[PDB]
């Protein structure tokens, strides 16, 4: 009884690719930095995040709730406003990456509540059953 | 940003 | 659109999508710099060039002929030793992407250098007959 996560993953994975991706001229944001390009990334940035590796959690279903979500969307600006600065332009790209996902996630509020809640309750079911 | 434009 | 421009196209679009995009770590060169992260890079570089726009040049026929391709194609590599120098990484990974490209003409040669001749022949053909109208 996954139904619920896979319905809430999919709504992520369109938030990501229709919304996030589609912010414009965003594509350095779409797969991580390889130090080859930017050798000196990976002395400021400890944990790197993109829009690709987020579409890969999502698959996997790393997320259950919005939550653990968005630590992940916010890395993506606090890594560009510590390695670029936040006045940098990049920074204002990733700036609006984050703020469309956050208007998209509220227009879907309730919904994505509700698939919440459900993730938490087939979960507790399922441990009720496995428990005994 | 990193290597661009170094030539 | 006419036949044998729409297959010489068709044949282009595979070898960008197949084998040029596909170079690793290729991506960079998969849309336009951004001016305003690199906003040097207009000033200094004359005639941009990347693979969207090669898509969207093929999409629209204006290559009539390797060789205007391979113009396209190696204006990347151009770019590149000019902005970024000739022993950059960025630089390594276009001369990638313009070998494949070579490489992979070469394996349709005998189709791409008659559809070539076939495309010549007939916006000759269309300007004789307009005369003898
Ligand atoms: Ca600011």
């Amino acid at each position: 009884d996954d139904d619920d996560q896979v319905a809430f993953s999919f709504i992520l994975d369109n938030i990501v690719t229709q919304k996030m991706m589609a912010v414009p001229d965003s594509w350095p944001f779409h797969h991580p930095v390889n130090k080859k390009f930017v050798p000196d990334y990976y002395k400021v940035i400890v944990n790197p995040m993109d829009l690709e590796t987020i579409r890969k959690n999502i698959s996997k279903h790393k997320y259950q709730s919005r939550e653990s979500f968005l630590d992940d969307v916010n890395l993506i600006l606090a890594n560009s406003v510590k390695y670029n600065g936040p006045e940098s332009q990049y920074t204002k790209t990733a700036q609006e990456i984050v703020n469309v996902c956050y208007q998209t996630l509220t227009e879907y509020d309730e919904h994505l509540t509700q698939l919440e809640k459900d993730i938490c309750t087939a979960k507790e079911a399922a441990l009720e059953e496995a428990e005994l | 940003k990193g290597g661009k434009g170094l030539g």
